[PDB]
């Protein structure tokens, strides 16, 4: 049950959670909620016991993903971890694609323990959020 | 007009002959200095000019060897001047001067522990990369689906500058696993697996991430993609030539 | 009073010539570097060579494009 946050950059813009795809290890979905500065998305999904485990955030057709590593704590008998993803500290690059494409920034998370038996590891986009703002060129991306 | 610098200690040369044969088959004039037995010294130029226009370094331990036949400047002089370089370094053969040389060009490669593991793979043997990672066209442009084998890989980070040109790229899913504790150095596909460099002045290097590629075993799999990849390197693949502006 | 501290170098111009009073002095913009990376880098490398970072630590790049 990892709740992962986008603190902000500005306003909150929105977040289309579509998934489309097969039946690999599907478990709860997420639930967005409001509550503070940051505004935090609570998700139950299986497999909570993995060595391997990063959220990438970006465009996969373009290849421009971004790795974030959770923190785990010791709650006993749970499984509960904070992406802390600040909309400000975000690649330029990243941030410029985004507007000059009009693709979604996907969120997909990766659970793997190197030893589960093909098809328990998990790998789904579990969020998909968009920006509308005013991102400039002026200096140029090396994309 | 060909240097073959290998290292019998860590991976013979006689498992490296599939491809060097097919070079012969061309015109080549392959030359042979094991670093490992010999003790004198390589020499590069005939009078102020390029006595070898092309290099291959298979992999190596790391050492004086090397280091002394073609030491990191030495490297750079001869890259400036128009001359091809193909490298590799495996997660076991990490030859200091060389990562030095890449990361003066940009290219980073990882150290000496670390390796790329991937799970989500089709097999568990090895590295199995599919087709679908092939980045640059007018390197290898592939026509039917297949699966390149790495035994023991090493991805590498990259700048973000003009010359360099990826080839190839890792699993979304791969990471740099450690041995002892550290940051993982690559992650996902911002991690590379090929990369080439084209100099200024149309000189080529190419830096294959791991030993188990050209060797004799992974011909099948490897062996259209190898010769395209030498054929690119050694500016006898894609050269473009202007006339009557 | 100048002292050789108080005078840092050069890593973009050569110097092609200078008179004999040297009262004129003409230097050269020397062409950027065929690897493709700052001047100045080639400069620090082949002046402060015989103490350099041979630790190996992240480049701490951003996203290849
Ligand atoms: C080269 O490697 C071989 C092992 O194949 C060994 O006999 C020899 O000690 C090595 N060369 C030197 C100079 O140590």
């Amino acid at each position: 049950f990892p709740s992962t946050a986008g603190k902000s950059r500005v306003m909150i813009g929105k977040v289309e959670p579509r998934i489309g795809i097969d039946e690999t290890v599907p478990t709860t979905i997420t639930v967005e909620d409001p509550n503070e500065v940051i505004q935090v998305n609570f998700a139950i999904e299986s497999t909570n016991k993995p060595f391997q485990n990063t959220l990438l955030i970006g465009l996969p057709n373009k290849n421009l993903e971004m790795a974030f590593e959770p923190e785990i704590k010791d709650n006993g008998k749970l499984s509960m971890y904070k992406y802390r993803i600040d909309l400000a500290k975000l690649d330029a690059a990243l941030l410029q694609e985004a507007s000059r494409s009009p693709e979604p920034i996907k969120a997909t998370l990766i659970l793997a323990s190197s030893t589960a038996k093909p098809k328990e590891n998990l790998f789904r986009e579990i969020l998909q959020l968009n920006l509308n703002f005013d991102v400039d060129h002026s200096d140029s991306s090396l994309v | 007009r060909t240097l073959v610098l290998y290292d019998q200690s860590t991976e013979p040369l006689e498992e490296y002959s599939v491809y060097l044969k097919d070079l012969e088959q061309r015109n080549y004039k392959l030359e042979y200095l094991d670093i490992n037995s010999t003790s004198t010294t390589v020499d590069l130029y005939d009078k102020e000019q390029r006595l070898f226009d092309n290099i291959i370094v298979f992999p190596t331990k790391g050492g004086k060897n090397l280091a002394r036949q073609i030491p990191v400047k030495q490297l750079i002089k001869f890259f400036e001047n128009e001359g091809n370089i193909l490298c590799m370094s495996s997660p076991g053969a990490v030859p200091n001067t060389i990562r030095l040389f890449l990361n003066e060009l940009g290219i980073y490669p990882s150290p000496k522990g670390h390796v790329i593991r991937d799970y989500f793979s089709p097999s568990s043997e090895e590295l199995v990369v599919s087709s679908n990672h092939l980045l640059n066209k007018y390197v290898y442009n592939a026509r039917k689906s297949e699966d390149f084998v790495f035994g023991e890989s090493s991805a590498a980070l990259l700048e973000n500058r003009e010359q360099i040109v990826p080839i190839l790229n890792a699993p979304r899913t791969s990471f740099t696993e450690s041995k002892g504790k550290c940051n993982s150095w690559t992650s996902g596909s911002q991690g590379f697996l090929v990369v080439g460099f084209q100099n200024l002045n149309n000189a080529r290097l190419v830096w294959i991430g791991s030993s188990d590629f050209l060797k004799n075993k992974n011909q099948d799999s490897n062996q259209e993609f190898a010769k395209e990849l030498l054929k690119w390197t050694f500016n006898e693949k894609s050269v473009i030539k202007s006339v009557h502006a | 009073m100048i002292t050789p501290l108080d005078v840092p170098p050069l890593d973009y111009f050569d110097e092609v010539f200078t008179s004999e009073n040297w009262m004129v002095r003409i230097y050269q913009l020397k062409k950027d570097d065929a690897q493709g990376r700052t001047l100045r880098d080639v400069g620090e490398l082949t002046r402060s060579s015989t103490k350099t970072r041979r630790s190996i630590k992240r480049p701490e790049l951003g996203l290849r494009v």
